RNA sequence: CGAAUGCCGGCAUGAGUAACGAUAAAGAGGGUGAGAAUCCCUCUCGCCGUAAGCCCAAGGGUUCCUACGCAAUGGUCGUCA
RNA sequence: UCGAUGUCGGCUCGUCGCAUCCUGGGGCUGAAGAAGGUCCCAAGGGUUGGGCUGUUCGCCCAUUAAAGCGGCACGCGAGCUGGGUUCAGAACGUCGUGAGACAGUUCGGUCUCUAUCCGCCACGGGCGCAGGAGGCUUGAGGGGGGCUCUUCCUAGUACGAGAGGACCGGAAGGGACGCACCUCUGGUUUCCCAGCUGUCCCUCCAGGGGCAUAAGCUGGGUAGCCAUGUGCGGAAGGGAUAACCGCUGAAAGCAUCUAAGCGGGAAGCCCGCCCCAAGAUGAGGCCUCCCACGGCGUCAAGCCGGUAAGGACCCGGGAAGACCACCCGGUGGAUGGGCCGGGGGUGUAAGCGCCGCGAGGCGUUGAGCCGACCGGUCCCAAUCGUCCGAGGUCUUGACC
């Protein structure tokens, strides 16, 4: 039942292009508390586990 | 009056007024009363002001 | 529906049993709304509140338990018998930003 | 309101027991029967031929309808039924006396005759 | 600023002769900002700090009495507006979102043998064959609370200031409460 | 040899949009792992229940247990099969 | 066009056009009035429900001002419809020895998910508008929206035999329609409250519990959303004109609106109302604010800190909403939730208490429990951090 399925190639080129407004941005990340490391800004890691408070393990 | 009966009450510094046949009334209120009433037995009614 | 409220409830329950827990966020920022609120009635505390916040988590251990238990260290307050905070880690294939909530303590 | 073939009934012994409307007169567009308001269309059903007859083409005006018609007196009126009155072009009524109680509408729009046989207006 | 405004209270009605409904606007003077004219060489708008306190998290009649108070120092009292006259007043819409060909605009859709048929919303039609392709016409899901709305013969009755505030014929004053409004007079036919 | 809606075989299309195979649901806690929404125990809960029951057989035919292990099959994972 | 363009009628969405039905402006009558009829000018807006018929068309019903003609493959099937004629049945009538058959008829008879492009509607991503900035407008241009009926004084006066019934001029009401909006009114209100049977767990009672859809059921129910409902609008008025009517006056020393000169006059055109809008590359105005960091070969208009001028990210929230972008908050907070006070909603709870063997009843109670609505207070959670982001191109001239 395709009524429509485009009607001509796609042009290489274009097609690249449409795909082209696509942008990767890597997360905004923040220096650690005090765990001293880069971190996801505001969380506790595997290198935390303050904040203020001891919550978290390792 | 009462709501005629309907001991209850409702809406504002007007409330309002619904009717019947034969020159005769049903002065108006709250919804519980409505359905009630409109449908069957004034003096088995209960919750307002005569079964009061 | 039958679903929000189930959901309120296991946690709501294992929750009072933990006194924190990972959801997601939403699951927590709500999980919160109202175990928090049964908490204020946990607080309240009588026969009545025991009955409400039972007619929902179902259970005595933990009923009482919440009730006579940490009610008292709360009893004060004003609310924000939670907090809510972000996790820092995300569930598999999914992708899903978890959170740690807990009673404020 | 009360359009198409909504029925609704006597009030006055013009004859009929009840009609179906028809044209909710007034001029093109136009869709409401309400009490003031003046329908055409006819018998469905009359008594023993009084004067008027089953099936008999006919002019009334609106007087009884609970589609609760709101008073400039931001209070409200309405009825447990639908009926009305028939007429004699000049808007007159034909049946001798009323029935049903109406409202004060009739004569605002132009309706004594009716206005005071009335059992009772509101 | 040439013109009067300010915002949303509510509406009830209440009162009268009969009874009248209407809606309540908040504005004691939102200060002076300038004054219109092209005088010179190009002459339009300035600001000669004399602000809020906030203000700087974010940094010939009508306007003529305008000169006035701006002048004054900055605001303005409105009501210049008295006993029942007729602004009339700008509200914008309320953000109702991106919708269906129905209350995007009034449209018949699925007649009954069918209205239902797992079927139902999505206008009819486009273009003749031969005329080709696609009008700039018919509109489409055309979005609706964004707009830029407002009327006229805006009769406004009252006023009193327990606070700066305004009560006006008939709400409608577009948008919802707590949201910015704003009323001239133009164009009076009623008036 | 473009060139026969060509045969063979690769290789791009729409396109990172469409689909995950019944709207009988999930959630928490701990356990194991290099890594687990997707395995194990465990406590909230939902769905059958005339069946989503267990049985005889028909057909298939090692698919079963047990220790290992995951490259592909498993329409995501996957230390589970 | 047969490697294919899907043929009726309907539907929904419509868009021209005029020979204009209704409208307005006209000149004409065998026109007094009034209403008619003849044609010229004008498409503004507007141009109803049934009825029977697969129908278009048509006939009839009741309205109306009107109930217009025709174009767009007799517009629309990648949008429905699919009644039909126009797949095998089959049926009759009807031809034909028959076989099948008939634009004669009659019953039924599988109209296909995922839009590439152009296109239209919407929403952002650039980059530009050559300082870097946040906030304010102007709008050429563009879009919406333009109807109408009745009632009344002017008058029952002009006319008039009379029954009638005015220009001109001005009040009101309503129709259908559009913009917007909850107050009032009505619909809602998937858990807010309340009554309920059947069932399993609840520990027996009571007092609950899931399931009885994805609320089992019923009786009600804010807030937002939304009519059936509230306010509103289609106008004045100005500028050029259509038809059409005049003045002034030749050429025809006597007339003529007339080529040149001036005005009279349309629901029309232009403007006015409202709605966008310089990405109108001719990037517009205005104000506010930030000042020339670095060291590298040069018309170094190329690479580094920057200025919170500012803004941005993340977080927190919105009738703001698919994303996005938009707007207000970011603990010197009230932003979200919590709590709290209020309304508003349910209708007097869970307990003991008393009257009746029971059923229950009445009390303690208008109680109890409460989802968004108005507004407190830092109980909880918006911590802390990071990015990017100017410097002022070349030439002419006017001034200090």
């Amino acid at each position: 039942a395709k009524h429509p399925v485009p009607k001509k190639k796609t042009s290489k080129s274009k097609r690249d292009m449409r795909r082209s407004h696509h942008a990767l941005t890597a997360p905004n990340l923040t220096e650690c508390p005090q765990c001293h490391g880069k971190k996801l800004s505001h969380h506790i890691c595997p290198n935390c586990g303050y904040y203020d408070g001891r919550q978290v393990l390792a | 009056r009462e709501c005629d009966y309907c001991g209850t009450d409702i809406e504002p510094g007007t409330g309002t007024m619904f009717v019947h046949k034969d020159g005769a009334t049903t002065h108006f209120c709250s919804s519980k009363c409505e359905n009630n009433a409109d449908l069957r037995e004034a003096r088995n009614l209960e919750w307002t002001d005569t079964a009061r | 529906s039958s679903h929000r409220l189930a959901l309120y409830r296991n946690q709501a329950k294992s929750l009072l049993t933990h006194g924190r827990i990972t959801t997601t966020v939403p699951k927590a920022k709500e999980l919160r709304g109202f175990v928090d609120h049964l908490i204020h009635l946990a607080k309240r505390g009588d026969l009545h509140a025991r009955r409400l916040v039972l007619r929902d988590l179902q259970d005595v251990k933990l009923v009482r338990k919440l009730f006579d238990e940490i009610a008292p260290r709360y009893r004060d307050r004003q609310g924000g018998y939670t907090r809510v905070l972000k996790l820092a880690e995300r569930r598999r294939g999914d992708g899903a930003p978890l959170a740690l909530v807990e009673l404020v303590e | 309101m009360i359009q198409q073939e909504s029925r609704l009934k006597v009030a006055d012994n013009s004859g009929a027991r009840e009609v179906l409307v028809i044209k909710v007169l007034g001029g093109s567009g136009r869709r409401y029967a309400n009490i003031g308001d003046v329908v055409v269309a006819t018998v469905k059903d009359a008594t023993p031929g009084g004067v008027v007859k089953k099936g008999q083409v006919v002019k009334a005006v609106v007087v009884r309808t609970k589609r609760g018609v709101r008073r400039p007196d931001g209070s409200y009126i309405r009825f447990d039924e639908n009926a009305c009155v028939i007429i004699r072009d000049d808007k007159s009524p034909r049946g001798t006396r009323i029935f049903g109680p109406v409202a004060r509408e009739l004569r605002d729009k132009d309706f004594m005759k009716i206005i005071s046989l009335a059992p009772e207006v509101i | 600023v040439q013109g009067f405004a300010g915002y949303k209270a509510g509406m009830t009605p209440r009162e009268g002769m009969e009874t009248v409904p209407v809606t309540v606007i908040e504005t004691p003077p939102m200060r002076a900002v300038a004054l219109r004219a092209y005088e010179q060489r190009p002459l339009t708008e300035v600001w000669t700090d004399e602000f809020h306190s906030e203000l700087d998290r974010t940094l010939s009649d009508r306007l003529d009495h305008a000169l006035d108070i701006v002048e004054d120092g900055g605001e303005h009292a409105m009501n210049i507006f008295r006993a029942g006259e007729y602004a009339d007043v700008a509200g914008v819409t309320k953000g109702k979102g991106t919708q269906g060909p129905v209350k995007r605009w009034g449209v018949q859709k699925r007649k009954g043998k069918h209205a239902r048929q797992g079927w139902r919303r999505r206008i009819g039609n486009l273009g003749p064959w031969n005329p080709s392709r696609v009008r700039s016409t018919v509109p489409q899901q055309g979005q609706t609370g964004y707009h830029q709305r407002t009327e006229l013969n805006k009769r406004l009755i009252d006023i009193g200031e327990g606070g700066p505030y305004t009560l006006v014929k008939g709400s409608v004053p577009g948008p919802d409460k707590r949201l910015v409004p704003f009323f001239r007079a133009v164009r009076p036919n009623d008036q």
